[PDB]
């Protein structure tokens, strides 16, 4: 129901960028728990945190 | 063309392209060319300008 | 006397990830004498060791807070970090890192 | 139909040429005073503030931009004698700038490239085998003499630089400075740490490696500051509390297992510290962060300890202490052990230094040089990085060519008679080239405000069949053999600079049309 013509060239080249995208966006799939570190360890994770990561800091 | 592989036939060969460039020097990139051409060619049954 | 700490007052969590799986009744009991008996071995070891006051650079829970008042042993917690080191300097005493 | 895309347009022919002749003088006169002893200072100011202050031509040419084509030839020439050679740019673009102004008027006239070029190129050619054939050198081979004439040099490139009270001063401190280094010469290998305060004459050489004390946490002060025979170990591991790979996971059951791991992770940490102490280094460094339980333990054990340092500062430390970079503590022994002699954290003008020296191995330096003004500090170091340069590439080849514009007058009147011999327009283009390569020492005079116009007159009359090596002095502005007044400066700066002039020339004289796209890619 989408395939009328297949040239190949363009559409292969879809493939390899779709393979790219999805390998680049499953690679960073790390977390999924909350978790619960201590404040002795703080300043390490306030600064040194990852560059390009967000931290949802939560207080509570 | 003779051979394609004798260094001095080479130099004499492509000079006559390299006239369109570099008017005031010409022998200098033929011993190059020439050189650089006859140590990369197989010489035998194929090439790539690559 | 004084006894110079770097780490609270507290079961401590390792770096790494850590699962502690629980299935029994049993290891809740567990888990509770293990906090326990862990706020009274700090406490044996600090009391137990000549001193007077503690000092703790990052804070702890208000257990330990009375475990350390009813122990009649003076404390002071949350202290900046060259604070620390200037009061141990002029102490002459050295700061333990870990009990 | 228009033929081409709209909004294009282009000039042709002489105008053409004629305008870009006259951009090339535009952007050569923003430099006409700096090079020379006398030499009378610019600024640039940016959006940003940060204004920038040199007197060295390449530098200025890159601080200023165009869009000119020939004028970004002309700045991208002295990027290339920058980097090929480092001294003189002022001289290379201001000299190619009058060979295109001398031949300017010739194109309204009956003349073509190819003359032109032709005459370029050979006397480019004859030029610089005269550089080659009559430059001078030691040819003595032995050290004092060697390293006297690396400070003459030195002293030759600070003649037309900023400094001129402390010539000889620094220009031994720079030779010696090169002298604690290998044979590779490295450029990796030279620390430079500019110190707020203290006079210019206060800079100065450290034999072992200095650098910067980075922040620590708490624990500290209680170190032993001071040893007289420290071992060092060069590290690139971490001791503070960090899971095992970022993805380890731990699955357990019971409270013991629990204090097991914790404790096992305590005595893995204290594994580490074991293996430190007891392989009988005093001092550790590294990139990698050092837990405050470490810094405890080690001034609990009166041992220094410091991480976070950057690369280049451990390379040094390798290249000169003799130890090796370790990744690993589990196979430390004798060899991998660096050693020294002294080590303090000593106070250089409110800043916290660490000092290691008394080093027998020394194949870095650390220069410590004291000012006050980030800008002018700025200014003598860059003047001492094209020192390096200089000495750099004349450390291969000793020899060299006197400076003060006797070489420049000797070249013109070589070629001024020997051009009364090759025939015709030939010989008239090669006249003005070398007219044209009557200018530097002008150019200095006039930077003093002398005659300059006298001043060239007679050392021409003196070169003429009086002697060669003639130069102009500036504190007595009069010519004599100033090459005895030992300003000498290598010979591959003046083959370079004849390469660059002769491309350059060629290069402008070749432009006849230029098209401009409507540059919608803004």
């Amino acid at each position: 129901d989408e395939f009328n013509e297949e040239d190949e060239r363009a559409i292969e080249m879809y493939r390899r960028r779709r393979l790219a995208e999805w390998k680049a966006t499953k690679l960073k799939n790390k977390f999924g728990e909350v978790l619960e570190i201590s404040g002795k360890d703080y300043v390490q994770e306030v600064t040194k945190a990852g560059e390009g990561l967000w931290v949802i800091l939560h207080l509570y | 063309a003779k051979n394609l592989r004798d260094i001095d036939e080479v130099s004499s060969l492509l000079r006559t392209s390299i006239m369109s460039k570099q008017y005031g020097n010409e022998v200098f990139l033929a011993k190059l060319i020439a050189q650089a051409c006859v140590s990369i060619f197989p010489d035998s049954g194929h090439f790539n300008v690559d | 006397k004084i006894a110079i700490l770097t780490c609270p007052f507290e079961p401590p969590k390792p770096k790494t990830k850590h699962k502690l799986d629980v299935t029994s009744v049993e290891d809740y009991k567990a888990l509770q004498k293990y906090e326990k008996e862990k706020f009274e071995e700090m406490i044996q070891q600090i009391k137990e060791t000549g001193a007077n006051l503690a000092i703790c650079q990052w804070g702890f829970d208000d257990e330990a807070n009375h475990l350390l008042l009813q122990n009649n042993l003076p404390a002071v917690r949350w202290v900046g970090g060259p604070e620390i080191e200037l009061i141990a300097i002029a102490t002459g005493g050295r700061i333990v890192p870990r009990f | 139909v228009i033929l081409l895309k709209e909004g294009t347009d282009s000039s042709q022919g002489i105008p053409q040429l004629v305008s870009n002749i006259s951009a090339c003088q535009v952007i050569a006169e923003a430099v006409r005073t700096t090079l020379g002893p006398r030499g009378m200072d610019k600024l640039i100011v940016d959006g940003r503030g940060k204004a920038t202050i040199s007197n060295d031509g390449a530098t200025i040419l890159k601080l200023l931009d165009v869009v000119h084509p020939a004028a970004k030839t002309l700045v991208d020439i002295a990027k290339s004698q920058d980097a090929e050679v480092g001294d003189g740019t002022t001289s290379v673009t201001l000299l190619a700038a009058e060979f295109l102004k001398q031949v300017k008027p010739y194109v309204e006239e009956g003349l073509h490239p190819q003359i032109i070029i032709r005459a370029f190129r050979t006397a480019t050619q004859l030029a610089v085998n005269k550089i080659k054939e009559i430059a001078v050198t030691v040819k003595k081979a032995d050290k004092v003499e060697q390293r006297k004439l690396l400070e003459k040099c030195a002293m030759t490139a600070l003649s037309s630089k900023l400094i001129s009270q402390q010539k000889a001063f620094f220009a031994k401190m720079v030779v010696d400075a090169v002298m604690m280094l290998d044979d590779l010469l490295q450029l990796k290998m030279i620390g430079i740490k500019k110190v707020q305060g203290g006079a210019l004459e206060d800079s100065q050489l450290v034999a072992g490696v200095a650098f910067k004390k980075t922040f620590s946490y708490a624990g500290f002060e209680m170190q032993p500051k001071k040893y007289h025979n420290p071992k060092i170990a060069l590290l690139n591991v971490e001791l503070e509390l960090k899971a095992e790979k970022d993805n380890a996971e731990i699955r357990v059951h019971t409270v013991e297992d629990y204090q097991a791991i914790v404790d096992a992770e305590w005595n893995i940490l204290y594994d580490k510290l074991e293996k430190i102490h007891h392989s009988g280094a005093k001092v550790v460094l590294s990139k990698l962060p050092i837990g405050d339980v470490a810094t405890q333990y080690f001034a609990d054990r009166d041992m220094f300890c410091a991480g976070r340092v950057p690369e280049e500062d451990l390379k040094r430390t390798m290249m000169a202490c003799g130890g090796s970079i370790q990744t690993s503590v589990n196979a430390l022994s004798a060899d991998v052990l660096g050693r020294c002699q002294v080590f303090e954290e000593t106070q250089i003008g409110g800043e916290r230094y660490n000092f290691f020296t008394g080093c027998p191995k020394a194949k870095t330096c650390t220069f410590i040089l004291r000012g006050g003004a980030e800008q002018f500090m700025e200014e003598t170091e860059r003047s001492l990085h094209d020192a390096i340069m200089i000495v750099r590439r004349a450390i291969k080849n000793d020899s060299v060519v006197a400076g003060g514009g006797a070489i420049e007058m000797e070249l013109s009147k070589y070629l001024r008679d020997y051009s009364r011999t090759i025939p015709g327009k030939q010989q008239l283009l090669i006249g003005a080239y070398a007219k044209a390569l009557e200018i530097i020492p002008r150019q200095l005079c006039d930077n003093a405000g002398f005659d300059a116009t006298n001043i060239l007159n007679k050392l021409r009359a003196r070169h003429a069949q009086g002697g060669t090596w003639y130069g102009v002095d500036i504190n007595n502005e009069d010519i004599a053999d100033n090459f005895e007044a030992f300003v000498w400066e290598p010979a591959m700066v003046r083959i370079n600079a004849l390469t660059a002039a002769s491309e350059a020339a060629c290069l402008i004289v070749s432009v006849d049309e230029t098209i401009k796209n409507p540059r919608s890619t803004v």
